[PDB]
Formats: structure tokens, sequence, C-alpha cells
DNA sequence: GCGATACGGCACTGGCCCTCGTCTT
DNA sequence: AAGACGAGGGCCAGTGCCGTAC
């Protein structure tokens, strides 16, 4: 009720649009398809009074919205473009706090910067950071230079207070902060680190750059290369991110000078304040280079976006806030110590079984071990030169009793041997590594001089290349090797050669040892290459490989690691568990600085809600403060967020150290977020660009129609019923969908689904070929399918034919090929047109992939865009306290409290029906399915996590420590209306 | 089960063949050796160290071996608990507080009459019933961390966690011996019953201030078995296939090793100015570094057999003395880990020694 | 005398209102000991176990059982060093005369009912060829007195008595004046080998060691010293309107400790902490008095650093955090100094590195 | 014709350059 | 006695492979 899917709606009562004829071929197709066996489920409408329309349409209201939010900022930004500019300074102030120049640029002390916009660039000593010492704002009236409390030397505390630059006015409009990575700078203010507020939205130039003339990073690989017939044309048309760059593409003035030195990042606090005066100068020459940028760009921008929802979105994506408390540093302290026993355990057993082999040097014997005979096995004794003389050879110059009486020959000794002490010094220069250790071990070995030096082999890895080859065996084989690539693995006769001889002099190598070890192998080139495993004995080529890359180490070989092939020895489960280890401490190693160094700045109890101190937790003399995630507004593509820690931040796994990660964002007392997830998005959004392309409703496609037909509470999502074929659940699936709509490559398919799904290649390769389907068919010598019924013809001339391309039967890759193959703009819808660098009109392009997913990600970016403004428009107007933002692309995180939790769920599914109905509108029809209006999970909690069920690694009792649990909704929070009376 | 000719040949125990892992395990035994009683003196300070020092609010306490009013003490725990006011009072009543003593125990055993004892160092951590749990987790972690480390293979250490016959928290170390695992360390949460019973009359000399208010202390308590721990360590220490060579070698850590540095003379014979080795043998025992001297001696034979005999002994490094480095100033060196000549300078030699052990000491 | 009280105060000694007197602390019964006691007589031991160790050739270290083996307590600490006699002879390759030094708690009883009491002594059993076992006993002898004078206020007030009889041939006792009674405080003996050829006949040709191409049955040097008697004894050396125990630096427990001037602020804390840390990483026993809670009075405050034998005060103001500088404190002198955090760690080892003189 | 947008890490390496050594004038 | 070629080690950026998220 009615049309195979709609709910009650007033959002416009005509309408059909019928299109008979289009929905007959469409019913056709999907009875010749075939889909016509319909479950007839209909889900549980819902009758709720929906908040109030302005008008004509849902598309100005979001209009409305967004410029109403973005309104303020887009005149500050206008009043910082007509900004009429006074010189700078001829000296900067040494004053701490803020110092105004107005007239001939004077000095005059000020607290803080009065005005409605500014540029911004603040400067960190980064030798004892992360506290700001510097910053430069010029304003459309004059210039402000902010210095820190370091002027005065002192022995300082750095637990992070309320040091930070200060730049909000208080009340007892309003703001507009501009800045190169303005985020950064946000996070050096003083007031941004409030449970409340704020008025104060930030605008990133380097974001902007990237959503008007960006490039993707293969382009900027070969553009920095600059130092494929028609792939050199975008080269001057666009630039990288970095801010000379940015300003020598947008202004295209002189180049701006960099610190030759970098003396705020390798230098101290004494040397800065040594050439106070020129880094002045500099950050004053960033914050002038920024304006100008901003300036050219703001116009552009506007231009290039014109929907104020673009604006607006990426207003509030920028003040996102990451509250947090003393268990963060508890948390660091448990990860970082059990990151280090475990690389203290790893390091040991390595270490060891270097030790123990280093033996075999005496005499020569290595030559005999099949794994340790490629290395040095140096044997050094230097050095010396002649001063003494002559002609004389040094090499060769029971009584019981109890005496004492010699009380002083102890000191006559010692003199001795002092005296012999100081003669030898001046006979070697520099103290070179342990000469007597075989090459290998010194390499494998901290040098003598360094100040973290630690005793025997230490740097032994995991993912070295010397230590794997050290102890393991082989699959099925003797050696292992390296050249080109690592031992080969995982990521009609044929026939080989063969041949040994002896010339000299090179390296003795040993073919017995491997054929005596295959036959302790099997004791409980060909043959045995494809299935089984054998080396040969010289050559070295491929003679039977799958892999096209090769992989050192076996680093995710886990299940090849624990089903016999391969083990290691000696010896045991030492392997496996050795990769256990390696998969334990994956996460940390690669990322422990990004968070150990992840600031956070405490609020003291005078300034924090009081409200939240009458709530029953302090908690016991616990630290309440805050981090804002720094994000990158706008990074390719399409301009999605960039963080470098939050956004790769693992998942809940009980097999990573620092999985905690993501639900260490823990929630102040009183509050608790309140967020969603989008299922799904990308998906849908390429359905619906099928089947509004096709005809007017929303199942006329046969990929279309699946999308919307599942469900992932107790039924089968379109992943799901891919992922129960079988068959992987579930992530898989999904990687093996969004793979195959970006290009469904035949090995690449192949490796991937015969990676999750481990059988063999055969029965595969017909899974695969079943799953073809859906991009075939497709299209003088030529492919076999062209416009005409038949390609076989004699000197008939038709050049004017070959123009279309386009796929066949079941998906829809026509239309995305079709937003592909605009010259001009390419945005639907909205709306936003990209990157000078990609757009087809003077690039040739080459680009396609990188474009389809663009057009698809670009959708789901516009989809994150609305629901902000939406949430924004419905938490200001009602009483929904805490506005505070924290977005991940698909899923959207919001700081509620605990009395406010189910009215902002319900925002939530207000915000996911009016943005799909937007899609739906912005294509037609109005109209919409059941299964995709609403949010099936909105999780409400404390900290913030995937599951609302959550277990986790280091801290081993999540609950154990003061927690809290989660809930799934759901259902029940449609009974609470946005109305604050509510129960 | 072999490696007990290494410990009676270099005594690091007794040279007597009734050595059953029964008699080692009850404590019955003779005894240890001069290289075995070093070894668990290495292991007991490194206890006290990782203990004790590093960690505030915890003081030694000297418990008596009997009682005033014949049969000894089976735990050091209740001679720690007769000492709670007085250290309240040295603490200022500031719980959580603890005291730590190394002694050792006797344990009544029915022979299948005798008694034996073992060394025992125990903790008696005074905590409030807040955090009790919490600090019983801590200290689980932190001891099997304690004992993890100085081991070739930490797998071998294990925690059990287990509850009382009444419903007390509690956790046990286990060591994974040749023929099973074996109590090594024992933590359990008293629910202060036993300082209750002790002062019946005025319990307010028993409030500890927990912060804001003065609370029952409850009672931790962590006793550990140094004897099966030397022992543990002493079977760890010692080594296991297709090695194609095998040698005789029991690789202790650097920490509690009985005898760091080995020092001889080679070259053998060289008369006179051999009182260097004095020199050296003082300036090494001044900086404390353990050095076995090599100077009376009967071989006089292959170096592979004063080698293996160090290797027997667990002596880290193995410098030697010969006329050449009289000369100049650059004797040998033979490292254990790593069976290799390394030529070095002598203050050299000494700083690399206490930097060696040093840094052993850390990560 | 009012030296027995500031150790019950500054927890030298256990709790006792009865069994405080001289008598109840000579005799093994006790009331045992407190934490400053207890960390005295463990660097006394380690002095003891230093003072021997630098002896040449070389010296094993055993331990003895307390019980019976055939079924009690001990009194002395030689047996269990004559049973491992035999054995350490291969370690010492029967070479030359060498001995058996330990630590342990030796019983022995005390007079209603009578009880038992606890002295942990430290023994050193010297086996020695019997033509040069007198010598050596009075090398031992002079080595033990110094011994006792290095850590010693005065020389003077350790005595070094002569003795003889028919059992034992020669034989020396080390008193300690109070001066309220001289009191033994180590013995000396040189006993024959009666006492190891009654434990092992026979058949006795184990026994006998090398001795320059000659087998001889070594004769027993039996050296005995009481460590519990002399941490009273250096307790009532360093007593000296003030009352400061002067102990010696390398002796005394706690060498140093640092609290706060300034009203309670965590930055403080963190300073102290830091300093703390540090001191604790080189080997240096640090009182923290930081914690605090009040930090009432200074004078007070010094009074009871120096009734627990502090060797230096260090005390963390505001101006620490601006110039780094730090109120030190001796008790010898008891000068107020002031100087910088970072050379704070430097001083102290040098000042106790300073006191190691022989 | 095709995974796509990021984000970082460590292991390895050829190259610039100072330092010490050593042969040469 | 001064000057020039040569060998060893640190600092640098570049590259290949692995790791996480959507
Ligand atoms: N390997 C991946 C993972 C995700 N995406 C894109 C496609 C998505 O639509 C978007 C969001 O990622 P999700 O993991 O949320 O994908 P789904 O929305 O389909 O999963 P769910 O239904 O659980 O929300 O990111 C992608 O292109 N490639
Ligand atoms: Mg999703
Ligand atoms: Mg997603």
């Amino acid at each position: 009720m009615l049309s195979r899917g709609l709910h009650e709606q007033i959002f416009g009562q005509g309408g059909e649009m019928p299109g008979e004829a289009a929905v007959r071929r469409s019913v056709e197709h999907l009875q010749k398809h075939g889909l016509w066996g319909q479950p007839a489920v209909p889900l549980p409408d819902v009758e709720l009074r929906l908040p109030p329309l302005y008008g004509d349409n849902l598309d100005q209201h979001f209009r409305l919205l967004a410029q109403k939010q973005s309104l303020p900022y887009l005149e500050a930004a206008n009043l910082l473009l007509q900004a009429q500019l006074p010189p700078k300074p001829p000296a900067w102030a040494w004053a701490e706090g803020w110092t105004r120049y107005g007239p001939e640029g004077e000095a005059v002390p000020v607290a803080i910067p009065e005005e409605r916009a500014l540029v911004f660039a603040v400067a960190v000593c980064l030798a004892e950071g992360t506290c700001p010492t510097l910053a430069v704002a010029i304003s459309p009236s004059a210039w402000y230079s902010w210095c820190s409390q370091r002027l005065v030397e002192e022995r300082y505390s750095w637990t992070s207070q309320l040091s930070p630059a200060d730049l909000i006015p208080l009340e007892v409009q309003e703001q507009l902060v501009v800045g190169h990575n303005v985020s950064f700078d946000r996070a050096h203010i003083r007031e941004q680190y409030l449970i409340q507020g704020s008025r104060m939205r930030f605008l990133d130039t380097m974001s902007m750059h990237m959503a008007i003339s960006g490039l993707s990073s293969f382009q900027r690989s070969l553009w920095i290369a600059a130092k494929a017939i028609s792939s050199w044309d975008w080269l001057d048309i666009s630039s990288v991110n970095s801010l000379a760059e940015v300003h020598r593409l947008y202004v295209g003035g002189p180049p701006l000078e960099k610190e030759p030195r970098e003396l705020f990042v390798k230098g101290t606090m004494k040397d800065i304040r040594e050439n106070f005066q020129d880094l002045m100068q500099y950050c004053a020459q960033d914050v002038w280079a920024t304006h100008e940028v901003f300036q050219q760009q703001l116009p552009l921008f506007l231009e290039r976006c014109p929907h104020p929802v673009t604006l607006a979105g990426m207003l509030e994506m920028g003040v996102s806030y990451l509250p947090v408390n003393q268990n963060w540093e508890r948390y660091l302290a448990e990860a970082q110590g059990t990151y280090e026993e475990l690389q203290r355990e790893m390091k040991k057993s390595l270490m060891d079984l270097a030790n123990d082999a280093c033996q075999l040097l005496s005499g020569e014997r290595y030559k005999e071990d099949p794994w340790l005979w490629d290395l040095e096995w140096d044997l050094q004794e230097f050095k010396q030169k002649k001063a003494k003389k002559v002609k004389k050879e040094p090499a060769t110059a029971l009584g019981p009793c109890s005496e004492e009486e010699e009380f002083q020959q102890d000191v006559m000794a010692r003199a001795c041997l002092q005296k012999l002490k100081g003669t030898t010094e001046l006979l070697p220069k520099r103290p070179q590594h342990l000469p007597g250790h075989p090459g290998w071990y010194r390499k494998l070995c901290p040098r003598l001089d360094d100040p973290a030096w630690t005793p025997g082999p230490s740097l032994l890895s995991l993912q070295m290349r010397v230590t794997p080859k050290l102890m393991a065996l082989t699959w099925d084989g003797f050696p292992l090797h390296y050249s080109e690539r690592h031992g080969w693995g995982y990521l009609n006769l044929a026939k080989l050669p063969t041949g040994t001889t002896l010339e000299s002099a090179g390296v003795v190598c040993p073919y017995r040892a491997i054929e005596s070890l295959y036959r302790k192998h099997c004791l409980e080139p060909y043959n045995d290459v494809d299935i089984p495993g054998c080396w040969f004995f010289k050559l070295p080529h491929k003679d039977g490989n799958s892999c096209n890359v090769g992989s050192p180490f076996a680093k995710d070989f886990l299940p090849k690691m624990e089903d016999g092939t391969l083990q290691a020895g000696p010896g045991g489960a030492s392997g496996p568990r050795a990769l256990e280890i390696n998969k334990m401490i994956s996460f940390w190693r690669n990322a422990h600085k990004r968070i150990s160094s992840q600031m956070v700045v405490w609020l003291p109890r005078s300034a924090l809600p009081r409200a939240v101190i009458r709530h029953p937790d302090y908690d016991e003399e616990g630290l309440y403060g805050a981090i804002l995630p720094q994000v990158v507004t706008a990074g390719t593509i399409t301009r999605r967020a960039v963080e470098p820690t939050w956004l790769t931040a693992s998942n809940a796994r009980p097999d990573r150290v620092g999985s905690e990660l993501k639900a260490m964002v823990q929630a102040p007392p009183g509050y608790t977020l309140v967020g969603a997830d989008v299922d799904s998005q990308e998906l849908w959004i390429a359905a619906v660009l099928g089947d509004a392309h096709f005809a007017g409703m929303h199942g006329c496609t046969a990929f279309g129609w699946m999308t919307l037909q599942g469900r992932k509470s107790r039924g089968t999502d379109l992943h799901s019923k891919t992922a129960t074929t079988v068959g992987i659940s579930r992530e898989h699936a999904k990687i093996f969908n969004y793979g195959r709509i970006y290009g469904a490559g035949q090995p690449f398919a192949e490796r991937l689904l015969m990676q999750f799904n481990h059988r063999l290649t055969q029965q595969e390769a017909a899974e695969k070929a079943q799953q073809m389907y859906a991009a075939t068919k497709g299209l003088l010598r030529k492919v076999q399918r062209e416009t005409a019924r038949k390609s076989q013809w004699k000197k008939w001339e038709v050049v004017a034919e070959r123009a279309w391309k386009g796929g066949t039967e079941s998906e829809m890759f026509n239309k995305l090929e079709s937003i592909a193959t605009s010259d001009i703009p390419r945005t639907p819808v909205l709306g936003c047109c990209i990157s000078r660098a990609l757009e087809p009109s003077a690039v040739q392009e080459e680009f396609m992939t990188s474009r389809v997913n663009w057009v698809v990600q670009s959708s789901a970016v516009d989809y994150l865009h609305l629901m902000l403004v939406a949430m924004k428009w419905l938490f200001e107007e009602f009483a929904i306290d805490g506005r505070f933002c924290i977005s991940i692309h698909d899923e959207v995180r919001y700081l509620v409290r605990e009395e406010d939790r189910y009215r902002a769920a319900l925002a939530l599914q207000i915000t996911n029906l009016l943005t799909r109905c937007m899609f739906a509108y912005k294509l037609g029809l109005n109209d919409l399915p059941q299964s995709v209006a609403f949010f099936s999970a909105v999780d409400i909690d404390r900290c913030l996590r995937k599951e609302v069920t959550m277990d986790c690694k280091t801290p081993s009792n999540p609950t154990g420590m003061e927690r809290r649990y989660g809930i799934p909704q759901g259902e029940a929070l449609d009974i609470y209306q946005i109305i604050e009376l509510t129960k | 089960a072999l490696l007990e000719i290494c410990q009676r040949r270099h005594f690091l125990s007794g040279s007597k063949q009734q050595l059953s892992r029964d008699s080692l395990l009850s404590g019955c035994h003779p005894g240890f050796g001069p290289l075995g009683v070093e070894l668990r003196k290495n292991l007991a300070a490194e206890w006290w160290t990782s203990v004790v020092v590093f960690r505030e609010q915890v003081f030694p306490v000297d418990a008596l071996h009997h009682k005033p009013g014949g049969k000894l003490r089976e735990n050091l725990l209740h001679g720690a608990l007769e000492h709670y006011v007085n250290c309240l009072d040295l603490v200022n009543k500031r719980l959580p507080y603890g005291l730590a003593q190394i002694g050792v125990c006797f344990h009544p055993v029915f022979d299948t009459k005798s008694i034996g004892e073992k060394t025992e160092a125990s903790l008696v951590w005074f905590t409030p019933p807040r955090t009790s749990n919490q600090w019983l987790d801590f200290w689980l972690r932190h001891r099997l961390q304690w004992w993890r480390k100085f081991a070739m293979s930490p797998s071998n250490f294990s925690s059990s966690d287990c509850q009382d016959e009444e419903g007390r928290k509690g956790n046990k170390l286990y060591y994974n011996f040749p023929w099973g695992k074996e109590l090594i360390e024992t933590l359990w949460n008293l629910g202060d019953h036993e300082l209750l019973h002790m002062y019946p009359g005025n319990v307010s000399k028993l409030h500890g201030r927990d912060g804001r208010k003065n609370v029952v202390p409850c009672v931790l308590s962590v006793n550990g078995d140094l004897d099966r721990g030397m022992l543990a360590y002493l079977y760890d220490s010692f080594q296991t296939r297709k090695k194609n060579l095998h040698r005789k070698v029991l690789k202790l850590h650097p920490c509690l090793a009985p005898i760091k540095v080995a020092l001889d003379v080679g070259r053998g014979p060289t008369l006179e100015l051999r009182q260097v080795c004095q020199g050296l043998f003082n300036e090494l025992l001044e900086n404390g570094i353990s050095v076995w001297p090599g100077y009376l001696e009967t071989m006089q034979s292959s170096l592979e057999q004063l080698y293996s005999k160090y290797d027997e002994m667990s002596i880290l490094f193995t410098v030697l003395v010969t006329e050449t480095t009289l000369e100049n100033g650059l004797i040998h060196l033979r490292s254990r880990d790593t069976t290799m000549k390394e030529m070095m300078h002598i203050s050299k030699l000494k700083d690399f020694l206490i930097k060696y052990i040093s840094s052993a000491k850390n990560v």
C-alpha cells in the first residue's frame, strides 16, 4: 500500500507520472530477468505529525535552512573579501596575549581581537608541544599578533590547561575563522573545548581548494613528478594541497619563502626567541597568503558549489568534538604497556634464534645451512699503526701461604692498571660496531654510541626480511628467497629447462640439505609445482606462481599457518604464535604515535556545566576534558573528511591491542551520545540512479529492486544475500559488491573471492562467471557487437555509429558512465562540480573509475551534508541540548544528554527520512520505498562504538572498568515526538 | 630432566643424588649451592626492586619465625598483619599501603612426618573495599609480568582465576615444568576478617583514610615461592629439533645470573705483570658485578673445556687477559648468548658490563 | 635512655610498652623490628657481605637449614657451613684454604615459663691449614675490628679482647662499649678439625685439602658476628635541645627526603614525583613527605627527619617552578642550602661515594 | 579497461657528505 | 712535511609492502 512500497507522506499530492509504457518495459524486463515472486511483507507504517515545512518543496526547505544557517558566515566571508589591507607592522610586539596593529602598526595590548571574521595560523614549538607559542591574525580592519606565556624562562609543567589562544568574545553573528588546515588552528582555541557552544565556525582554504581544483593521489604522484596521450593538460590547471602551491595556483604571485631551518619542528624554544621577529614575519606571510587564497577561492567555490547545503554542511563538519577523561591516559598507559610486552616477547624469541644460529660460523659450516648462506659471515680484526720499535718479537714477550703485610700492593696493581689503561686510547680512533661477530649480526645490533642501546641483537622483525628466512620452513620445501618478490603465495603441458655448472668465484650453494629436508618433511622444477610445493636448484624464476607481486613477509596467512603447510622449525607452535603476536600489535605499531601524541585539553571545575556537577559523578577526583578531531573539511574525493587518526581508527576487535580507541571517547556525566549508520547509502544510491534513469518508480530495475527489499533485522540484506551463497558474511561480500560496481575485474574478483572463501579456483571461477552476468554485455576490427544487428558487412561506411558505449541487462553502469561522459559539471543531485583536473574538457581522461566512484561517493557526501544541516535545523528549533557533531562518512553521532536522547534519535530518523526523500525528489518521484526510509540501528550510549554490545582486548573487562551498556533502536523511539513534552 | 648433573657439577644445588622433584617441591632438599643461593639472591633482590622500592606506600616488615606462646610459622602474612597499626602511623593512615618481606617459611609434610622449609616473598596489600578487586587484578597482571620476564619462553608462566569456599576472589600463578604446571605464587583477597579478629575491642585503630572517609581495610595478599621460582628459571634457562648441532648451556637472564663475568689468564705462561688481573678484579667488584677468578688452575686444557664450564655456570661474558693486551690494552671477550670472540678495552669493558646489566634491566 | 623512645616513634623498633627495655632488646625476644631498623640491618648486612667479597681468593655464600635434619632449632651457624665443605671442595678444586660465609636467623633460649629468642647473625667459616691458622685468625681479627671501625663514629667505642682454652687454642672476642656496659658483638674462634672430624668419620680421606703438594686436614676458623647487636651499637653510636641520630651515610636507611612548601598544588606533586623517580633510579632511598598531607611546621619536620637519621632534607617551593632552585638542608651541619634540582642526584651520589674510604 | 576515497607505518636503498685513513709529492 | 684518492658511517628522500577506516 501502495505501488510496491510507499508511506503516508505530505511531500506532494501530485504525483504520477505513471509512464505505463516504461513500467511495461520494466515489468517485462523484471519478468525475463526474472523476478516476479514477491514476498508480500508490508513493513509497519508510521503515523506521526511531521515538523513544519516552509515550502514549496523540500528542496527550498533544505535550501532556506542551509542559507539561514550559513548566512552570517557568508556575510563575514564577504567582509573578508572586500577587506582593504593595512600594511604589516615594522616590528612585532614581544608581549604576552594579543597585540593589535592599527595605525602605522602601533602596538596596542589586547586580550581578545574583537572581529567579525579573520584569517588565522597558529604556531607551536614541537620540541615541547603541543602548546601554542605564536599566532598571527589579520582582520578587515587591522592586524593582530598573539604570543603565548612562553616569554619568561621557567620550568613549566604541561598538563594541557586552558593555555591555547583565546578568540571568542563573551556575551555577558558572531564569528568566522578561515585558514589553511584551519582545524589545527581551531585545536589551539581556548573556548572551543567547552562542552556547550559554539557560534564560531571555521572555513578551510585547503578543503575549499580540494572542492574547486582538487586532484587524486595518483595525480599527485605524477604531478610532483613533473620536475597517456593528453594526460598532461590538467597539469597547470590544478595543484597539490600545499599552501605555497595552492597560492602559486590561485594567486600566482611570487613564490612564498618557507622556513629553511624548520625551527618550529627541528629547534627548541631557545633558538625560537633568538629568531622571534623572523618567525613572526613568516607566520604573517602565511596568514597573508592564506587570506589571498581564500579571497580568490570563495567566489570560485560559490560558483562550483552553488547549493548552500554544501556550505553549511562544511561549516558544521568542521566543528567536531570528542569528550574524554582520565580513562584516556589510563588507556594510553595500558595499551603502550601491552604493546611493549608483546614486542619484548617477540624480539626476545627472535633474538634468541639470531643468537643460537650465530654459532655455526666455526668452521665454515654455515654453507651447509640451507637458510643462512646468502649473507656476509665476515670476520674482521682492524686495526693498528706501528709506533713501537724495534726488531724484537713482542708476541711471545702451587706455593701455600697467607701474607697481607703488603696492604697497599692493591693500590700498586690499581695504579699499574690505570697507567696501562691510559696509554692505549690513542691507538684506535672511532669506536666501530663489533667486528668479531658476522655482518648479518652486526646489522642486527644497535650501535654502541647510541643513546637507546639495548643489549644483544635488537631491531628484530617482523616485518624484517632476514629473520623469517632465518627460522621458517617453506611451503613443503627447503628455502625461502627474495629478489623481486619473496616466497610466492597469495597476493596443454607447460614446461621449462634446467642447468648446473661450475666457474667461480661466487658464493657456494647447497642443494642437498633441501632435498633431505623435503624427505624429512614427507617422512610423516617438475613435478609437484602446481598444487604441491618444492624448490629447484638455481635459476631463479617463477615456474608456477599465481600472484603477480609477492609478499615479504607472510603476515596474514594464519589459516595457511594453522593447517600444516606452512610451518616453522624450530619449532612447534612458535610460528602461529609469532604470527598471532604480529597480528595483535599490527595496529598499535602503525598508530601509537598518532594516539599517544593525540593532545587533549582539560577544562577545570571553573569552566564546566554546573548541571553536570549536580549529576552524581565527579568522579572521585577525576579529570574531564576533550579534543577536537582536527579534521580537514574536504579531502579528495568527494570532499570527504580527512583526519590522520580518528578516520582510520580500528574497530572493537578482541585481537588488536589499541582496539578500544574508538570506545574511549566517553560522554560526560548527564550527557550521552546518539548516532546512526546509514544502511546502506552508496548501494541504494546507484540503485536510484538506475531506476530513475530507466523509469519513474524505484523498483523498475534488476539491481535496484533487490537493494530496497532486504531488512537487516532478523532478515537478509543484498550484501547478506550475496554473503549467503555461500558466500562469506558480511564485510567481505560488501567489498565484493562495492568492488563490482567500480570495476569487477575478472582476476581481481577471482583472487578476492578465492581469498575470502578459501576453496579451489575452478569452482570459484564458475561462481564469478555466474556473478559476472550483471555487467554483461557491453558495446574495421572490433568487439563483435555494435548498433547494427550483425557485425559482418562489406565496405560499409559507419564511422558515425562508433560513438555509443553501454552495458546491458542487470546493472546500470550506463548512467554512471553517462555522468562520466558530460564535459560539463557532472553533478547529480546536488550538485557540485569537482576538479578542473578531472573535468573531461581538456582531460583525456582515462580516469573513469575515479569518476564513477566520484559520482556515487558524491551522492554519499551530499547525503552526509544533508544529514548535517537537517540535524542542525531541528536541534536549535527544539529544546535538544548538545548539538556537537562527530561524523564518519556513512555514520554520524551527536553528543546529546541523557534526558534528550530519544528525541535526538527521533531527530536522526526524521533527518534520514527527509534526506532519502530528497534523493528521491531530485530524480522523481518524491515517493520512496519502505525499507529505506528510516534508520534501522540507532546507537545511544556513553562511549561511541560499532555494535551496542562491546568487548575488548587491553582492558579485558569493559564493564569491569567504569562503563555502561548500549541500546538497539529501533521502533520504540517512534513514540517520543519532537515536542519537548513527552512520556 | 637431565640438567641436574649440570646443577651438581656446577653447584647451583647439592651434589646429593636424592634430589627428586618431590624433594625439591617440598623444600626438604639439603640446600642450594653457592651459585644457586646467589641466583635466588638476585631473584629476591629483583623482587624487592620491582615491588618495594619503585612503588611508594610499601614498606619492609620484620616478622618473627615463631610465636611467644614445637612448630614454626607456615606463612609470613600474619606476622606482617601484626604490624598493621604502626605502619599505619608511619603512613598517616593513608591506605592503600603494603608491607613486604622475604623470609623462609616452615611447612609440615607427611612423606608417604618431616618438615620442609622454603624461602617465600610476601606482600600484604591493605586496600579499601571499594577498590579491592581492582588492586587484585593490578597485582595479578604486574606479578605475572614480573615472572614472565627473565624467561626465555614466557608462555610457561600462567595465571588461574579461582574463588574461595565462601566466595572470595583470588588468583594463582603457575610455571609449566616438564612434568606439568606447578604453583609458584598465590594472590588472595581477604575480606578484613583476620584484622577484625585480631582487634575485637577497639576497631577504631583499624580505620584507614580512603579519602574523604575512614573505612575498614580489606587485606590483599600475594605470596611467592622463590625456591620453586629459582628452580623454574633454572629449568627455563636450559634448552629442540633439527638444530643439527647442540651445546650444553643454560640461558639465565643477565640480571639474576649468579656470576656475571669470568676473568682468566691467557698466554700463558706470562710473568710477572699479571697483577693487572687483580686490578680489573677489584675494579669490577667495586661496581657490583659478579666476577669468577680464573687464576689458580689445573687446566691447562682445551679452551672449549672452560668455555663449556662457564656456559654451564650461565656466565654472561668471558674476559681473557693476554700478554698482547698487556702490551697494547685490548683484552678478549666471549659472550654466552652468542659464542664469538671479541676485542675490547679495559675501562670500556667495565662500562660495557655496567651498561649491559643496566640496559638488560630495561626493555 | 631517651634513645629507645625515638626508635619507637620513628619506627626503628616494633611497638612495645613493657618489652622495650634494654634487657629485652639484648635478648633475642621481640617485638621484632621497624622498617627503618629493617633497612638499616639490610644495609649493614650488605656492607658486611661487601667487606668479605673483596676478600681474596674466593668465599662461597651458602644457606643452612633452621630445624633439625633428623627431626631442634639451630643455635650457631657452623654446622650448616660444615655440611657444605666437602662439596665446595670441588668448586675450589681442593687448591687452597677457603671460607664459607652466610647470614641467618639463629635462635637461643631466653629465660614463669621460659621462651625463645631470635638473632640475625653473620658467620664466616674459614678453613685454613693448622700451620697458618693463627696468623689468619689475627688477620680476620684486624679486618673485622677495622670493619666495625669504618662505620663507627668512634673507634674507641669498639674493642678487641684476647682469650684461649683447652678446647680452642686461641680465640678473640669483639666487644662494644655502650657505655652502660661493654657487650659481646662478635666471636672469632680457632676450632680444630675435631668439629669436622666428628661428622665425617670416616674415612676422612675426603676432608684433607691440597696445600702445596701436601694433603692436610684443615683447622676451622669460626667467625660469628651479630648484626642486631651491631645495629643497636651504631644506633647508640649515632645518638647525639637537639635529638639527631647521625648514622653513617652508607649505613643510613633513608638518606634523603623531599616535601613541598607552597600550598597543595598538583604541579608541586608532579615535580616531587619526578625527583622521586630520578633519585630512586640511581639507587638512593628517598622518603616521600610531599603526600603530605598538611605540611604543618618546618622545625618539627626537621626534628622528625633528624630522628630518622636522614642525611639531607629537600624542600620544593614554588620558586622551583621558575628557577629550578631547591632548598637543601644537611643533617650533620644543619646548613640550610639552596641548589638547582638538576644537580641534586650527582651531589647525593658523590656524597655517598665520598664516604667510601678506609 | 579498471576498486574507490583516504590515512599512516617500517624495511630497504642509492646518494650526498663529512671524517679518518693512507698512499703520494 | 703537504696534498690527493679511497673506505666507512650518518642524514636524507624515494620506493615497495603492509596496516586501518569508510
Ligand atoms: N571498501 C569500501 C567500503 C565502503 N565504501 C563506501 C561505500 C559505502 O556505501 C560507503 C559506506 O560504507 P559502509 O561500510 O557503511 O557500507 P554499507 O552502507 O553498504 O554498510 P551498512 O549497510 O552496514 O551501512 O563507503 C567503499 O566504497 N568501499
Ligand atoms: Mg553504512
Ligand atoms: Mg559506512
